[PDB]
């Protein structure tokens, strides 16, 4: 085999929301096990999306940490498909030395909102190697005028029959579809396009930012351009600021903005930056805007079950009894511990020479790779030798 | 087609011609007394007599005062600027906090100019010069030969103009824009009025601000060193207090001459709580000012410590010397009559069909949780009626939305 | 343009400019000028 | 005015700062890329033009010193095996180092006999390294 | 009718401050009623101001919120008249991402000290009627005419070049500056404007002499020179702000130069006024810079407001009278402002109405004198522009007690909204 | 001779054919568990499949953990991108913490890229522009003469390096780099004294195509193309003058980057060898750098990630009275298999202590070495070590070829640990 | 400001070539830190792993706390 960039991540077994025409979650599909109620949710929550007529909706997926929350927003960027802009940010990554937390939030949702153009180019150019034009095709023969230098360079290929651009056989239509922070930036500067690159954009001032929205609007009333509204992902956005959340309540309610999916994994804890409790490190007011969907966690059967579509994402083959095993581990500790403990078992085999894994694969895994809770015990035992209790 | 936002549904403040407040007009129900305030407050910005006048909308989350400052923008309209803020907005990487509320300031208050465009098109250069510079424009309706100075002649060689290529000329600035080489003899100008000499009455409104950012650096590419200026980061800068009062002196120079119409307009301050000490000291003096704007301000806060002081409580978040120059109006809480016309209101600015009983669930369960949460539940459940091959909305898909998504309350419970 | 203060930094003085107010061709003067013919009345070299 | 200064030195109490540089500059990119283009079909015309009049006039206003701001931002893409690790990679070469220094200062001429043509090209450099003129048969 | 960019504000109606040639305040003069003492003692500092002989003289106004310190910095800065600079900011501008707050307060005090230099230029202008083949090192002729004079110039090469390179063409008033042998175009011949336009612009021909001496006062302030001399093309930074802590050394040099040119009788140094309102919300830091940037010689007069009781410094633990450091207090003199009687109240009104151009009935000005003194002076100016609106909607000319009745119950004040606030206490958000 | 330092003698985890750790070998003695472990993990990176696994090595001070993760290191050789990083630099003052941690997991994934290089070396035997469309340039070789149409980007590096004929020049066709290497050899005869300095005409072709394996990460592409440095178009001349910043990279360039990376694995013209970034002191993390880590973990292109603190019940970074067990908040322990280092007996001490004594090339006694043990035991581990060179020093000052215990006596004396220097403080 | 850390480690890979191929010798010298109490606990943690490095001076530290 090959490697390639994209390898085996803790989501690659997620291909969607295993979701019926009537929305009903299927109990096992698309990489996504049990959270019935909560892939039920985000089935209409992506509907919703995809009518792309309601903006500024908000929706916070809460619940204990491993409930599949992070797997429940990427099975819906797997279902949304790569046409519509799925933003995925993590709440720390508003906190940047080029830009405000502001602007950052004010980029990410630009980078949400999509304007589809699509253009007729000329081409109709093909086999020709003579040179002045008149060019022959196993269909065609045609002669054209010129009165410009550019042909020095196309002698040593296809024309735009319009402006004549020249580079290297009907008139074809290409679509783009262009983020409204791809618009802003390439607009800001001379050669600001490649600050969509470096990051060098520099918090774009509101002037042009309400220009190129009445620029859109204008497009969308003559038919040039179509918005594609998108979907902003914030992952544990418990890190954001008071000044961050009072931000996105207003951001919400442009007619410009996306739906907005937050994940966090916390109960009754201090906003960050004050000394406020709110029930999910979020402000009350902001929670107001909010749909929650709420994840349980997970019985002995989808646990295993979600073992199994890993293991197969993974490419291990497990016996029974060792399914059983790690599903206990799993439920006493943890499903991530489980879920790394198919791979660390897998090579295990691996050094063993067999060819399936065994309880005495997992047993040995276990042994030698800890859990939060027997670390935490085994550095109680010796809590005078680590640093600073 | 466009998308509906959270106040699609405002229009305006639903007054009547006394200035007393409709019940329900133009997407507002209720707050009537708040919405006769912002009435008051409309005539004050539409009187464009008083500057720097401020008021407070203080009341709970969700009592309609973000909906309000918006029905005052629509009451006056887009010839009146309305710049939207939030109080986060004042943290800057670039610039510091001053600077960014002084500039909002400058982008309240809007400048109509008022110019008679004089251009010259045609066909165009079906003669090149014949110390003059002599051009023949022929536009179907007609053609005139025009006579120009030297300096159009070296703007026109920048230009690469050539015998045959639609251009732009104005009178008013000399220049030129060949705007296209149409290879009849890409573009041909119409014939509505396909006159060479055209000229029409032009209004642009441009904010103060617009003129500061414009004069806060050389105009780019023209210059021998601007050029350079194009190829800097556009980085923004603590425009000096000289600039504004030179600013300020020519465009009352133009003002006078009656070229020029100001147009002052209203910054809202959303969040404002989110201000720290320093921006509401500063917003003393800024409000202090004769050429500021009006200045809404909206809080949710109940006794909040301010920003920037660790320990001093106040009423909205905000410092006593700033509430006694700013009047207040009280948002109050909605019956669940108010609540069950709002959320009927959202059901029609969305285009959903609802039934009654569904209508008296959906205004119980905003009762039980709040009002924008029954307010959100509109779409998903009109996805589910869809789902299920129904187009009104009917009390149980509303109960399975309710099932499926919780209230901020529910979540808190399940939490705790 | 005329609310372009920073341009004019790179063109004149202040005593340029209120020479220029002081001396901007009058409206009667430009009709005068626009109507007379060229004085054309050049007594040419002399070397005296 | 104000003073200037160049007897400053860096490490060494030494010699003239660009033989410093080159001494110790050797680094390069392990990618070096252009920068990325739009493409955009049919630019619009404003775009273009101002465009070409930005890269007209830049151009034309570094033209005097074209040749400086090249010698400048030119990164180094190349670095090649310097001349001295021949005769460091051969100790044939190091001892022929100091026998032909020594036939120099003498005065005798040598003629260096070698069956390979690969060994005269390497010989060849090493000559060159020393100031030595040959000719090649 | 027209609407300029100046309307009416919080202290539009403050002309000055209103005392006698004794400094002897009037009960109500120059839009400014009451607060006799403090308006004797600004009238006192004014005159320091204006003798100019003193230097870095601190003077703080103290008194609760709503009692004039404000207006009466206003009114000395009216009665001080453009031409001696009167720098207004607030303690929160100096706390910068640009610079550091010792660089914003030192460029604040340069800002209040201005210099007008003077220079002779010696310059020649007329309207060219000739410039003729150089061809030959090149050498040619230029003949130049005003409405009396026409001469003949004999150029060399750099005036050749000069002339070429601005395109000086026959029919256009230049001027040349003798010394630099500098060419400004600035207008176009009277022969003309006939049937041009564009960027030129048309001038009549020069009247007099070809060569005059002339003398230019240019205004400027101290950190204008700082900042002219920071770089190169540090002009650019008086409009974009982007001046970034100019360096001790160049202001230093740019102090004795001054000084020589004070000597030479060149420049003549207009000492003004630094007023920083809500001088609170400055650090301790702050304070320590002020405290010995006031003793150098060119030193403004500092006027600093601050409403607070015995605070806190900002940056410290530490209790202060008015938040500032007992140091600079000690540096300072302190002006305290009465609070304002029924009669001072109704008078105040009674000013702010006739500067809104609006008429109230007696009885409405009892009531709004009343309500006033409840709530707070600034909330009855306020209602005096919201009962006027209210009055015309009602088609009313006179605004009665009913519309002010209407626009109380409309508006609250800071105590009735406290209490509406704290009864229903638990539906805003954070107590 | 090579510097020794504080792990220079870890050469592997001495594991065996089954992974089960030998007692001492490869440099390291004890924590044959741990060792086993960072062998499954060895396996794990070998295996090249995974993505994002992240591994926590948690012990007190002095336990090896910096040594287990330099011994995986060796194990999977040079090859294979090993960036170390410590959590004390993520502060930087040009961009993000969380930049600076998304720029490391990038140059822990490394490409090896195989390119065709286009050469044109020779003598210039002549260099005609035509206009400036063209430049005519004939290039001599051993092998023949040929003259080039080449761009005007060539030529104006040509005119850069200043080769006007008789010069010898290397030309790369695909950077368009020229370089004048010097003068001809046929043209040192000209003058007695000439200012320039001769080479001996290239030998091969004056047209040489090269294939060239190229070791870059996906760090190198992301850095050249946001400071992109070719191209010779003055709008991006007048952009090489400015400070060269770090920046935030946006995550359009990566995709990007991905991209192209995936069309030159197709292509076969490129493999990809995903590394390991080892974050030491990963308690110096504040709570906004694990709450990124724990997205830039689920990423399918993330490398192995190992950590490492010493620290037992710290409280997080700018969370201000989080107590968590590592320094490390639960949630990113609950992604991470933790690897426990355990203390040392006196006579794991004693065998570490003989092998730093021997990379060091020091000579000790026996009596020497247990009294060094026992001052470890009383002391600790590091403090032992370092006694070493300078008893050293002294037995050579005494004439001695060892260290006697005399020598570790007086070293013990001149010199305090930490326990010493808190008692008399 | 910043250099980068390839830049660095390109710097030291030819800095030991060049040990090899007899062109540079590597003298180690002294870093002295007086009153090293005014580290802060990133600083002090840096150190430690600066000191790992074969290419990582002497380190000489004074300080009078307790
Ligand atoms: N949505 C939720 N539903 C139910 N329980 C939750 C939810 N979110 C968090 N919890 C509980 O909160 C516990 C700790 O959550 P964490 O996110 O790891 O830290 P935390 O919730 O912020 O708690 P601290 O100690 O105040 S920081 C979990 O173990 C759950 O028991
Ligand atoms: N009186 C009202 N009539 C109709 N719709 C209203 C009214 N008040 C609020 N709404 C709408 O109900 C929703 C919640 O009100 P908002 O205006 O967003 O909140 P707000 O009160 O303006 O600001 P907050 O929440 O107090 S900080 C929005 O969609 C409003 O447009
Ligand atoms: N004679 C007067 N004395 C004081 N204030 C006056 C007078 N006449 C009118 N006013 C107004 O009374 C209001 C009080 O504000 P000021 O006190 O002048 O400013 P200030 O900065 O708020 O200072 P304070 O309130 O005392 S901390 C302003 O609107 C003034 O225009
Ligand atoms: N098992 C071991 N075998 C050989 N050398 C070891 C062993 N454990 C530690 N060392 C070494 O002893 C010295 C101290 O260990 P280090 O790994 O440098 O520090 P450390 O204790 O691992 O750092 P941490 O993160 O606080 S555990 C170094 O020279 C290591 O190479």
């Amino acid at each position: 085999d090959v490697t390639r960039i994209e390898r085996i991540g803790a989501h690659s077994h997620i291909r969607g929301l295993g979701l019926d025409d009537a929305l009903e979650p299927r109990q096992a599909s698309q990489g996504m096990v049990g959270q019935l109620a909560a892939r039920r949710a985000a089935g209409v929550v992506l509907e919703m999306i995809r009518e792309g007529k309601i903006a500024g909706r908000a929706v916070l997926i809460a619940g204990q940490p491993g409930t599949g929350k992070t797997a429940i927003a990427m099975g819906m960027a797997q279902a949304l498909g790569p046409d519509t802009p799925f933003t995925a940010i993590a709440g720390s990554e508003i906190f940047s030395l080029e830009m405000s937390k502001t602007e950052a939030l004010t980029q990410a949702f630009r980078r949400s909102i999509g304007v589809r153009i699509k253009e007729e180019t000329e081409i109709i150019e093909g086999e020709v190697v003579e040179i002045q034009l008149t060019l022959k095709t196993t269909e065609m023969e045609t002669i054209y005028d010129l009165g410009t230098k550019m042909i020095e360079s196309l002698t040593k290929i296809t024309i735009d029959k319009a402006t004549g651009k020249i580079s290297k056989q009907k008139r074809k239509e290409v679509v783009h579809t262009v983020s409204l922070h791809e618009i802003d930036v390439i607009n800001s500067r001379t050669q600001g396009f490649l600050a969509l690159f470096s990051g060098d954009t520099g918090e774009i001032k509101s002037e042009v930012r309400e220009q190129i929205n009445a620029k859109v609007a204008e497009w969308r009333e003559e038919g040039k351009a179509e918005i594609i509204p998108g979907v902003l992902f914030i992952d544990e956005v418990h890190m954001l600021d008071i000044e961050s959340f009072s931000f996105l309540n207003r951001a919400l309610e442009s007619d410009m903005a996306p739906v907005l999916i937050m994940a966090t994994n916390r109960g009754i804890t201090r906003i960050r930056g004050t000394s406020y409790q709110s029930p999910h490190g979020i402000p009350i007011d902001l929670l107001d805007r909010l749909l929650i969907v709420s994840t349980t966690p997970y019985s002995e059967k989808d646990t295993k079950q979600i073992l199994r579509i890993r293991c197969e994402e993974e490419d291990v083959e497990m016996s029974e009894d060792a399914y059983t095993v790690l599903t206990r581990i799993g439920l006493e500790t943890s499903l991530r511990y489980a879920i790394q403990l198919i791979t660390a078992a897998s090579l295990v085999c691996r050094k063993r020479k067999g060819t399936e894994v065994q309880v005495d694969d997992i047993k040995r895994v276990y042994s030698l790779f800890l859990d939060e809770s027997r670390s935490t015990q085994y550095m109680k035992e010796y809590q005078d030798a680590f640093l600073f209790n | 087609t466009q998308r509906i936002a959270s106040h699609s549904h405002v229009k305006g403040l639903g007054l009547d011609e006394s200035g007393l407040a409709k019940q329900a007009a133009s997407g507002l129900v209720g707050q009537e007394n708040a919405r006769e305030a912002c009435g008051v407050i409309v005539e004050l910005i539409k009187s464009k007599k008083m500057a720097g006048r401020a008021v407070l909308l203080a009341g709970p989350p969700g009592t309609g005062k973000t909906a309000l400052a918006l029905a005052i923008a629509q009451e006056l309209g887009s010839k009146v600027p309305f710049c939207p803020m939030v109080g986060s907005e004042v943290y800057s990487t670039e610039i510091k906090k001053t600077e960014v509320l002084m500039e909002n300031f400058r982008r309240a208050i809007g400048l109509r100019i008022k110019e008679t465009k004089e251009v010259y098109e045609g066909e165009v250069t079906e003669l090149t010069p014949c110390s003059h510079v002599i051009i023949g424009l022929k536009t179907a309706k007609g053609t005139k030969q025009l006579k120009l100075d030297p300096s159009i002649f070296e703007s026109l060689q920048k230009e690469r103009v050539e015998a045959g290529d639609v251009i732009y000329i104005e009178a008013n600035s000399g220049a030129v824009k060949r705007q296209g080489r149409c290879d009849t003899y890409e573009e041909y100008v119409p014939l509505p009025k396909g006159d060479v000499h055209k000229k029409k009455e032009i209004i642009q409104d441009v904010t103060l601000h617009d003129l500061d950012v414009a004069n806060a650096r050389p105009q780019g590419g023209q210059d021998i060193l601007s050029m350079m200026g194009q190829l800097m980061k556009p980085k923004k800068t603590e425009i000096t207090d000289k600039l504004r009062g030179e600013i300020n002196k020519v465009v009352n120079k133009y003002i006078d001459q009656g070229i020029a119409e100001l147009v002052p307009g209203v910054l809202f301050v959303d969040e404002v709580h989110m201000l720290d000490i320093e921006c509401f000291t500063y917003l003393h003096r800024a409000l202090e000012s004769s050429i500021a704007p009006i200045v809404i301000f909206a809080s949710n806060r109940g006794n909040c410590v301010i920003r920037g002081t660790e320990d001093i409580t106040s009423p909205h978040g905000i410092p006593l010397d700033l509430l006694d120059r700013v009047m207040i109006i009280r948002t109050m809480l909605y019956t669940p009559q108010e609540m069950k016309q709002i959320i009927k209101i959202r059901a029609q600015t969305e285009g959903i069909n609802i039934s009654e009983e569904a209508l008296n669930h959906l205004g119980e369960i905003g009762t039980k949780t709040t009002l924008r949460y029954s307010v959100q539940l509109l779409t998903p459940a009109n996805l589910l009626a869809k789902i299920n091959g129904k187009d009104s909305i009917e009390k149980e898909h509303v109960e399975e939305i309710s099932e499926l998504f919780y209230d901020a309350k529910s979540s808190a419970k399940i939490l705790a | 343009s005329m609310f372009d203060l920073i341009g004019l930094e790179n063109k004149i003085t202040r005593h340029e400019a209120e020479l220029l107010s002081k001396k901007k061709i009058p409206r009667k003067l430009m009709e005068e000028i626009s109507t007379s013919a060229a004085p054309a009345a050049r007594p040419a070299a002399a070397k005296l | 005015e104000s003073p200037s200064e160049l007897m400053l030195t860096l490490c060494r109490c030494g010699e003239s700062l660009q033989d410093v540089i080159d001494r110790v500059a050797f680094v390069i990119p392990p990618v070096v890329a252009a920068p990325p283009s739009l493409r955009v079909p049919r630019p619009p015309p404003l775009y273009s033009h101002r465009m070409r009049i930005l890269r007209q006039g830049l151009r034309e206003h570094a033209a005097p010193y074209f040749q400086q701001l090249r010698q400048t931002t030119a990164p180094r893409l190349l670095q090649f095996p310097e001349l001295r690790l021949v005769q460091f990679d051969s100790g044939k070469l190091e001892a022929l180092a100091i026998l032909l220094q020594k036939l120099k200062s003498e005065g005798r001429r040598v003629l260096i006999l070698s069956q390979m043509i690969l060994m005269l090209d390497i010989l060849e450099m090493f000559l060159n390294f020393h100031y030595l003129t040959y000719v090649r048969i």
